[PDB]
């Protein structure tokens, strides 16, 4: 089921992915050794092996859904802070 | 594989439908369309479709399989489930064996192959396994590109008592059947489509022969021999008598150098004083 | 070739109360060599607003206040200049007023602060670089 | 597994005699001022003035040397004199001692046989570089599986290379001990020749 | 300064960490006992004239001379030694008897060495217990059970076993022998461990 | 060391299994074993269980301090306490390797013992890097390891006696 | 010494070998007496042989024991071959009343080892040397054993009034005391007469 909420629902539930990654992260580096106590925040990327679509395919019926599209990098801007 | 490239492939619905000819392409459409499958849900893998679709697919297929005259679709086999993610059908790793042990490219002595499939039984290899079933894939899309040569082509020949065919290097994908063992499968799947395909009466009940080149330096072809096809062929083929007797009468070059007697070795030039002879003895 | 010093290093022969109360205390520099009171006293024969420090010396003297005050630069650099118009003024209160404010730069060697423009992320936020 | 070379004893009173990292670390060079003149010898830098600054080996320089300074007197590199003592303290996980080297506390634990001043001064940077860069080396080396390590070693002497390769080697035995591969039985030394 | 040629020997062992043997340098060690010699010569002539004029300000270059010798004898030993250790191990990894890829790139008095050490090892072996005492050659990994499967991968005359039943061995014919036999061939290349 | 000998001392403590053929009483070198009667509980040696397994001609039994309950205590007596607290054996995971590798289906939940044996592991292996930088940060020069097991003792040891000659070298270098 | 209290002497002396960093005592008697055993289990099992299983269940206890024994050998083997000058003047030298270090056939190994690469080094380049160089001592050259190592060990006598030094200053000499089962990290000098005495065991 999780995997399905994943490719259907991604914004609301890749927060409590996130959320569980740091309350496993927690209960296996624990104790800390001395310089840092606080617990970091863990950006859980994902991969999968699935076929992908193409950017001609994007229907509006896919806002919102996980998609997965090749292509070629064509700029790049300056990092900012968010 | 995905739910789409597997009914193209399966030469038992690659038959049916007649996924050969643009004029009955259009069935398999039709055949999805009647299900509610969306076009591009099933051009994906089946492990990735959508949860919602895959409920009751297992008869929501063999249903819409009856109003298209396909009965026999379901059958009875086995399954197993290992750890989180690894199930398989007892057809699946048939299908992954066969192919690693019958693999095209050659690297040293005839076996060399074999210890390779004999390792992907045990459960400590499942990355040959996983493996091996990538060429069966390759092999199972690389048979239905010659069923569709053979017979929008019709190099079927009705030589008489039996029906005959042959194949050319040139055709791409042909020195991957050079094996004699890896030749009896494209054989028995080319009967299945052809008396599936044609309009007569008497070659939908005649045995095939095939033949194709087995070494260029020797010049030699191997040679096989099917029963008559049917849907309850008693499976008692008699070809290793008629070409022991052809090659008796003719007295040619041969060599029945395998266990079972139906596949032969034949000099390229005694092709047609073979055939002749064999061809009056089957009578 | 890194550049881990403004001095070329190769060749140079040829509350808020803590921090108030420490810098004060760094600045004193009497007891030991007398090397700031030396330069208070040389800016103010100068009519200069800032003085630059090294930290260099901060860490031999406070290894703690020199932590905290490259990873919390504005809360320790509004506690310095505060408690360099007070030793100002405990030289010379007429020049400790003809000015509104003093400064103070900082020049020294920094862990790993010096950064170039490429590799200046958004973990330096509020924090001495280079 | 079973060729244990000869190691080193460059950081105790003297290296070892048939030690391959000691021959190769004393080679680099080290610069001196000569007391007297140098006759019969003046063709590679026939004699030498006194009081003039050449280049010679770290070996040649331990028996030209006595307490008295009577044939030549000795000053540290640049990498061991009180500047780059400083940057060693800032932060020491920075510094390239690849290139600073590639025998850092080698050398510098040899250095200590001149008698000079500051020596309760050089004893103490290495010491205190030493620990410093230790939570980099026991964390980026029992950590790193399947990796390419090439990266997190490029800034290492032969000191540390020594360490991190211990570290993998035991986390590298570890995790071949879990996955029920450490007990077939195979070629130890032949699969170095293929 | 001197001594160029000799850490042009050590230099090339310290590229070949991995225990490997590489090919004798007769040239490079003719060359540095030749430049050994030269200097020898060319500093006793100024020590023995030095007692022969008082040039006593001769002295350091009798130093510069006298230690710049031990240097090559240092880098001339070691080079010579450490050549003695990755020659050893070929008796405890490959076996008592080595494949001419090896003995050809020793030098012809450390092939001496080696049958001496082989044989004062071999004596040592047969001394410890009252039966031809206890190979200690064998057993290099805790036994795991009591047979082993073996696959082979290379053509092998007939390998014996202990009551006269000999054994063929062909190329990719695996069986099911006691690892208390297949360990020697195991461990060189000629078989291997399939069913771990 | 190497594991694979911790692995092989491991195989020494006493199991108890269930044979399923006839023989009478065995003479080790090592003890005494048997007799075994077909149906019937005898403990035996690890390295004999497992081998007896594999050959089909036994059943295993799991250790008591191998529950799911009692385990499930232990892996929060560790995350509270802040020093070694004591093991159930002094070789808990080689055990709990070989058993549930060998004989995962004559265990009961096997996929939960395991995995709270690995929350007790992953635990007192960040301990000892902690205790092994104060140590070094400290330059200590002894340290009470409380309850350490072989095993973890072997994962980092060899590494961390290793990196103190080093550092013991580096002090002592200004006496003469 | 009940032939099941063989073996539990024979792994204790088998750990202390694999870290110690010297070549330890000598004990011929164990290495005698276990050469025993499986001199005579040898034989009841090629007589009675006639049994499949029983067989079975011996072969595999031989073949653990075998293996400690072998390899707790070429362990000593090693710190011989690589201390052989050191190991032989310390056993000329010996007061007598100590335990060797040596057995009395390790002891002709070391010899034939000594012998055979002076020997060697006599004819390659000790040789062609000028006449005075021709000479090198091996008390020097071969690198001495380091017993300034750090080791874990656990203790089964219960110790007190052990000197810890940290450093070069004698006054920072703190004194430590020692239970019973626990387990230190303590560098081997301070501890050295307490391997040979039983009192610990390095682990």
């Amino acid at each position: 089921d999780l995997a399905d909420y994943l490719y259907k629902q991604p914004a609301e539930h890749l927060q409590l992915l996130e959320e569980a990654a740091k309350e496993v992260a927690d209960e296996v580096t624990r104790p800390r050794p001395s310089g840092e106590e606080v617990l970091q925040d863990i950006q859980v990327m994902l991969k999968s092996d699935a076929s992908p679509s193409s950017i001609r395919s994007l229907k509006s019926d896919m806002m919102s859904h996980l998609v997965k599209i090749p292509g070629i990098i064509i700029a790049a801007s300056a990092v900012r802070a968010k | 594989w995905s739910l789409h490239d597997s009914l193209c492939n399966t030469s038992y619905t690659a038959a049916r439908f007649k996924l050969w000819s643009v004029h009955g392409q259009k069935r398999l459409q039709e055949f999805l369309a009647d299900m509610g499958l969306p076009l591009k849900q099933v051009k994906q893998k089946f492990q990735a479709m959508d949860i919602s679709l895959k409920e009751n697919l297992r008869e929501m297929i063999e249903q819409s399989a009856n109003k298209f005259g396909m009965k026999d679709m379901r059958v009875q086999t086995f399954s197993i489930h290992f750890g989180f993610k690894h199930k398989f059908l007892a057809s699946d790793v048939v299908f992954a064996t066969m192919s690693l042990m019958e693999s095209p490219e050659k690297d040293g002595s005839g076996t060399d192959h074999f210890i390779q499939a004999l390792d992907s039984l045990s459960r400590s290899n499942l990355d040959k396994l996983y493996h091996g079933l990538e060429l069966a894939k390759k092999q199972l899309r690389a048979t239905q590109q010659t069923i569709a040569s053979c017979l929008c082509t019709n190099l079927v020949i009705s030589q008489g008592p039996f029906l005959y065919c042959s194949l050319m290097e040139g055709t791409p994908d042909v020195m991957l059947f050079s094996r004699p063992a890896s030749l009896s499968l494209l054989s028995k799947h080319l009967l299945k489509s052809f008396v599936c395909s044609t309009k007569n009466r008497r070659c939908k009940l005649l045995p095939l022969v095939m033949a194709a080149p087995l070494s260029m330096e020797h010049g030699t072809v191997t040679v096989v021999g099917i029963p008559p096809e049917t849907d309850s062929s008693d499976r008692k083929n008699f070809f290793g008598r008629a070409f022991e007797k052809a090659a008796e009468s003719t007295s040619s070059r041969m060599l029945h150098n395998h266990f079972d007697l139906s596949v032969i070795e034949l000099k390229a030039e005694d092709r047609s004083k073979f055939l002749d002879a064999l061809i009056s003895l089957l009578s | 070739m890194l550049p881990r010093s403004p001095p070329l290093p190769r060749g140079n022969l040829w509350e808020l109360r803590e921090a108030q109360r420490d810098y004060l205390d760094f600045l004193d520099d009497e007891e030991d060599q007398g090397i700031y009171q030396s330069k208070v006293r040389e800016l103010i024969s100068d009519n200069q607003y800032r003085l630059i420090v090294n930290v260099n010396d901060l860490r031999r003297k406070n290894e703690k206040r020199a932590n905290r005050l490259l990873n919390n630069a504005f809360e320790e650099l509004v506690a310095f200049q505060r408690a360099l118009k007070d030793f100002v003024a405990s030289i010379d209160a007429t020049y400790a007023k003809q000015y509104e404010e003093f400064y103070v730069g900082l020049e020294g060697s920094f862990g790993s602060k010096h950064v170039s423009p490429r590799t200046l992320t958004s973990c330096f936020l509020s924090c001495v670089v280079c | 597994e079973a060729y244990f070379r000869v190691e080193s004893g460059a950081l105790g009173p003297e290296e070892n005699f048939l030690s391959l990292d000691d021959i190769l670390m004393s080679h680099e060079k080290l610069p001196v001022r000569t007391e007297t003149a140098m006759p019969r010898l003046g063709a590679f830098f026939n004699a030498v003035p006194q009081g003039s600054k050449l280049e010679l080996p770290l070996w040649l320089a331990k028996g030209l040397f006595d307490n008295k300074r009577r044939i030549l007197s000795v000053e540290l590199p640049k990498i061991y004199q009180e500047g780059w003592r400083t940057v060693f303290s800032a932060d020491p996980n920075v510094v390239d001692l690849h290139k600073m080297g590639p025998h850092f506390y080698g050398f510098g634990s040899q250095l200590l046989h001149f008698d000079s001043p500051e020596n309760a001064d050089i004893s103490q940077s290495l010491l205190q570089t030493f620990i410093g860069r230790f939570r980099r080396i026991m964390d980026s080396s029992q950590n790193a599986y399947n990796e390419d390590t090439s990266a997190l070693v490029a800034r290492l002497d032969e000191m540390e290379r020594g360490l991190f390769q211990t570290g993998q080697k035991g986390l590298n035995d570890f995790q071949c001990w879990e996955k029920g591969q450490a007990s077939q039985i195979t070629a130890s030394n032949l699969v170095q020749n293929y | 300064m001197f001594c160029e040629k000799a850490m042009e020997l050590i230099r090339e062992l310290h590229r070949a960490p991995e225990g490997q043997l590489p090919a004798f340098n007769e040239d490079g060690l003719r060359q540095v006992l030749e430049e050994m010699k030269a200097l020898y010569e060319q500093n006793q002539s100024d020590v023995n004239e030095a007692k022969s004029g008082g040039r006593s300000d001769l002295i350091p270059t009798i130093k510069f001379r006298h230690c710049s010798l031990l240097r090559n004898r240092r880098c001339t030993v070691a080079y010579l030694y450490d050549r003695l250790l990755r020659i050893r191990a070929l008796r405890w990894e490959y076996g008592s008897v080595l494949p001419n890829a090896l003995r050809f790139h020793m030098a012809a008095e450390e092939m001496e060495w080696f049958n001496n050490y082989k044989r004062s090892l071999a004596t040592y072996m047969r001394s410890l217990g009252g039966d031809e005492g206890l190979d200690i050659t064998q057993d290099m990994k805790p036994p795991k059970s009591l047979y082993i499967e073996v696959r082979c991968l290379k053509d092998y005359g007939e390998f014996e076993v202990d009551d006269g039943t000999s054994v063929l061995l062909k190329k990719n014919s695996q069986h099911f022998l006691p690892r208390w036999k297949c360990e020697q061939l195991i461990r060189q290349g000629v078989l291997e461990h399939i069913l771990s | 060391m190497d594991a694979a000998e911790v692995e092989f001392l491991a195989e020494k403590e006493l199991v108890t299994i269930i044979p399923n053929f006839s023989l009478d009483k065995i003479y080790l070198i090592g003890g005494d074993l048997g007799p075994f009667n077909p149906g019937l509980p005898v403990e035996v040696p690890l390295w004999l269980a497992i081998n007896l397994k594999q050959r089909q001609k036994c059943r295993l039994l799991p250790p008591e301090w191998m529950d799911v309950e009692k385990l499930e205590k232990m892996r929060d007596h560790e995350r509270k306490e802040e020093t070694f607290t004591p093991m159930p054996s002094p070789y808990y995971m080689e055990l709990t390797k070989l058993l549930l590798n060998h004989a995962s289906d004559n265990i009961p939940k096997a996929d939960e013992i395991r995995t709270l044996v690995k929350d007790m592991w992953d635990t007192r292996i960040a301990k000892l890097r902690v205790s092994a930088d104060s140590f070094v940060r400290q330059q200590e020069a002894h340290a009470k390891l409380d309850n350490l097991t072989l095993m973890e003792i072997n994962t980092s040891g060899t590494f961390l006696t290793q990196a103190l000659n080093h550092m013991y070298k580096l002090r002592t270098n200004l006496q003469p | 010494l009940t032939p099941a209290e063989l073996i539990e002497r024979l792994e204790q002396a088998w750990m202390n070998e694999k870290f110690a960093p010297e070549l330890l005592e000598s004990k011929p008697e164990i290495v005698e007496c276990v050469m025993e055993q499986l001199e005579h289990m040898e034989e009841n099992l090629r007589r009675a042989k006639r049994e499949d299983l029983k067989v079975s269940i011996h072969q595999m206890e031989m073949e653990r024991i075998r293996y400690v024994l072998s390899s707790y050998l070429r362990c000593r083997l090693m710190k011989i071959e690589k201390f052989f000058p050191h190991v032989l003047e310390k056993e000329k030298t010996r007061p007598e009343g100590e335990p060797s270090s040596l057995s009395p056939e390790e002891l002709a190994f070391a010899r034939e080892f000594m012998a055979n690469t002076e020997s060697y080094l006599k004819n390659v380049a000790l040789k062609h040397m000028p006449p005075n160089l021709q000479k090198v001592d091996l008390f020097r050259a071969v690198p001495k054993p380091d017993l300034d190592s750090y080791v874990f060990l656990r203790v089964r006598e219960r110790q007190e009034n052990i000197l810890v030094e940290p450093d070069t200053d004698e006054q920072r000499d703190y004194v430590i005391d020692l239970e019973k089962g626990s387990q230190h990290l303590i560098r081997y000098k301070t501890i050295a007469p307490l391997v040979a005495s039983g009192a610990v065991q390095l682990i």
